[PDB]
C-alpha cells in the first residue's frame, strides 16, 4: 500500500483519487492519502473551491517512483514532484501516519469498480498520449486539447490520442469506397489493431483512458476520442469475439460510475442509439444495452 | 457549405462547377410476379452532371447490367454515381477539373466526399434549391440514348443548344429549369406547348426547337401558364 504526502493545503480544493472524492479547507491539516492499492494507474485530482474553472490532476503509477504534491502559491496549482531520496521520504511519510494527518484510500474489499476502469491502462502507455518525458507522472486537465482537434495549438501540452478519421485516405482503401466507409473491419482490424496499437489491449487501454480523462476532467476532446473509439468497433462487421465481449465489460462498468447528473453532456445520443439499435454489433453488447436502457432510457 | 438564393449569381461566376443529380441513376418498374407477389424491373438510367455556366452536360448512362447480381440497389446507386463522378473528374484535364460539385440530393454528400478524399480542394455542397433535373428523361433525344445503351456508354450534350449565343448563363438556367419544372408537373401538356407548331423544328444538333427571341418569351409564358394551372388544379386553389 503507497502513499502520496501532501506538503500541506493552503487552498481550500475538493481533492479526487480515482471514483473518489474528499473537500479539503484552506489551511486545514491534510497531509496527503494512504493505503493506494499497488497494482493500478491511479489519478489524484483538483477541482479548487474559489474558482471551479480548470480541473487538473496527475496519472501516476507508486512502483514507478515516491510521489508527493506541494501547491505552488506562483503558479496557483497543487503540483505533484518526485522525491528521489528514499529515506527522507520514507521518514516524511511515517510521521504524517503516526499523527494521522492522511485519508486512507477508501477501497471496499468486493469493490473491483477501479480494475475495471483501468484494467487495461499502463503508466507507459499514458506517458506517449501526455508527452513530458522528465516526469513519471502526467499531468491533464479540463482544457488540454487532442492532436485532432489541433488539426481541424501549443503541440507540446496536448493529447496525442490516436486520430480516427472515418472520411480519411487511412480509413478507405481506394476501390473499396463503399465497402470501407460502411463496414469499417479494414480501418479497426488492419491499419488500427494490426498497424498502430498492435493487439486490444492498447486499443482497450487508450479507449479506457480516454473516458476517464472525459469524466474526471471534463475533457471535450477525449470525449470525442471515447465515442470514436467505440464507433470504430461497432461499425465493423468482423470483430474478434473476445474484442466484443471485453468492449461490453468495459463499456458496462464506465457506464454504470458515470455520475447521472453528467449523462448529458459526456453521452453522445447520436453515437449510442448507432451503436446499439443500428451497427453491425447492436446484439453483441447485451450488458451494455442492459444498463443504457434503465439508466439512461432518455439518451436512447 | 449549402447553396441557395443567398449566393444564385455564383452558379455563373468563372469558378468551374457541376451539378449531379441522382434521381434516374437507379430506375425500376414494379410489378405482379405469377405467384401474386411483387417484383421490380431496372430499366437504363443515367447520371445527370451540369456545368451551368457552359450548358456541358456529362450523360452518364448506367445500363441494367451494373445492377446484375447486386443486393441494396437504392444504395449501391449512390455509390456507383459517386464512382462515375469520380472517374470523370480524374478524366478531365487539371485545368477543367471543377472547384465545386453541387449535388442535389444531401444522401449523395458521403459516397462523393468518400470518393474525392484524392482531391481535398474540390468543395461538395448540398443545395436548398428544389432543381428539376428528375425530368431531363423528359427531353426525347436523352431518354432516346439512353433507353438505347446496351452497355455503359457517356454523352455528351450542350442542354442549352445555341442559347449562350444570345442570352446570358443566368437566363440559360432560368429557362432549361422553368422547361423542366414544366416537364415534371404536367409532361404531355409542356411537350404539346414546345412541339405544336410544325413550322418550329429541333435541329438534329439540338435537344429544343428553334425559337426566335420573341416566340421564347411566348414558350416561357406557356410554361408558366401551365405551372399555375397544375398548381390550381393540385391544391383546387
Amino acid at each position: 500500500m503507497n502513499t502520496v504526502p501532501f506538503t500541506s493545503a493552503p487552498i481550500e480544493v475538493t481533492i479526487g483519487i480515482d471514483q473518489y472524492s474528499f473537500n479539503v479547507k484552506e489551511n486545514q491539516p491534510f497531509h496527503g492519502i494512504k493505503d493506494i492499492p499497488i497494482g493500478h494507474v491511479h489519478v489524484i485530482h483538483f477541482q479548487h473551491a474559489d474558482n471551479s474553472s480548470m480541473r487538473y490532476g496527475y496519472w501516476f503509477d507508486c512502483r514507478m517512483g515516491n510521489f508527493y504534491i506541494q501547491y505552488d502559491p506562483k503558479d496557483g496549482l497543487y503540483k505533484m514532484m518526485e522525491e528521489r531520496d528514499g529515506a527522507k521520504f520514507e521518514n516524511i511519510v511515517h510521521n504524517f501516519k503516526e499523527r494521522q494527518m492522511m485519508v486512507s484510500y477508501p477501497k471496499i474489499d468486493e469493490d473491483d469498480t477501479w480494475y475495471n476502469l483501468t484494467e487495461f491502462v499502463q503508466m507507459d502507455k499514458i506517458r506517449k498520449i501526455v508527452r513530458k518525458d522528465e516526469n513519471q507522472f502526467s499531468y491533464v486537465d479540463s482544457s488540454m486539447t487532442t492532436v485532432q482537434e489541433n488539426e481541424l495549438s501549443d503541440p507540446a501540452h496536448s493529447l496525442n490520442y490516436t486520430v480516427i478519421n472515418f472520411k480519411s485516405r487511412e480509413a478507405i482503401r481506394p476501390g473499396h469506397e463503399m465497402e470501407d466507409f460502411l463496414d469499417k473491419s479494414y480501418y479497426l482490424n488492419t491499419v488500427m489493431l494490426q498497424g498502430i496499437f498492435k493487439n486490444s489491449s492498447n486499443y482497450f487501454g487508450e479507449l479506457q483512458f480516454a473516458f476517464l480523462n472525459a469524466m474526471f476532467f471534463g475533457n471535450y476532446g477525449s470525449s470525442l476520442q471515447w465515442h470514436a473509439m467505440i464507433e470504430l468497433i461497432c461499425s465493423s462487421a468482423t470483430v474478434p469475439k473476445h474484442m466484443l465481449d471485453k468492449l461490453d465489460e468495459i463499456l458496462y462498468y464506465q457506464i454504470k460510475t458515470l455520475p447521472e447528473q453528467y449523462s448529458d453532456i459526456l453521452l453522445n445520443e447520436r453515437v449510442w442509439n448507432i451503436c446499439l439499435y443500428s451497427s453491425f454489433q447492436k446484439n453483441s453488447l447485451h450488458n451494455t444495452e442492459k444498463i443504457m436502457e434503465n439508466k439512461y432510457p432518455e439518451l436512447l | 457549405g449549402a447553396m441557395n438564393s443567398s449566393n444564385y449569381a455564383e452558379l455563373f461566376n468563372n469558378d468551374i462547377k457541376l451539378f449531379v443529380d441522382d434521381t434516374n441513376v437507379y430506375r425500376v418498374t414494379v410489378h405482379k410476379t405469377f405467384e401474386g407477389n411483387v417484383a421490380t424491373k431496372a430499366i437504363n438510367g443515367c447520371i445527370f452532371t451540369l456545368n451551368p455556366k457552359t450548358g456541358h452536360l456529362f450523360l452518364k448512362i448506367i445500363h441494367t447490367s451494373v445492377w446484375a447480381g447486386q443486393k441494396r440497389l437504392s444504395q449501391l446507386a449512390k455509390w456507383k454515381t459517386a464512382e462515375e463522378v469520380s472517374a470523370l473528374v480524374r478524366s478531365l484535364p487539371k485545368e477543367e477539373q471543377p472547384k465545386q460539385i453541387i449535388v442535389t440530393r444531401k444522401a449523395m454528400l458521403d459516397p462523393l466526399e468518400v470518393h474525392m478524399l484524392d482531391f481535398p480542394n474540390i468543395a461538395i455542397r448540398p443545395t436548398e434549391l428544389r432543381l428539376p433535373f428528375s425530368a431531363a428523361m423528359s427531353i426525347d433525344k436523352l431518354s432516346d440514348v439512353v433507353m438505347k445503351a446496351t452497355e455503359p456508354q457517356m454523352v455528351l450534350f450542350n442542354i442549352y443548344d445555341d442559347w449562350l449565343d444570345r442570352i446570358s448563363s443566368y437566363t440559360a438556367f432560368s429557362r432549361l429549369t422553368l422547361l423542366l419544372r414544366a416537364l415534371k408537373t404536367n409532361e404531355e401538356s409542356a411537350k404539346m406547348i414546345l412541339l405544336s407548331d410544325p413550322t418550329i423544328t429541333i435541329k438534329s444538333y439540338h435537344l429544343w426547337p428553334s425559337f426566335t427571341d420573341e416566340q421564347w418569351i411566348t414558350i416561357e409564358s406557356q410554361m408558366r401558364d401551365l405551372i399555375l394551372t397544375e398548381y390550381g388544379r393540385k391544391y383546387n386553389v
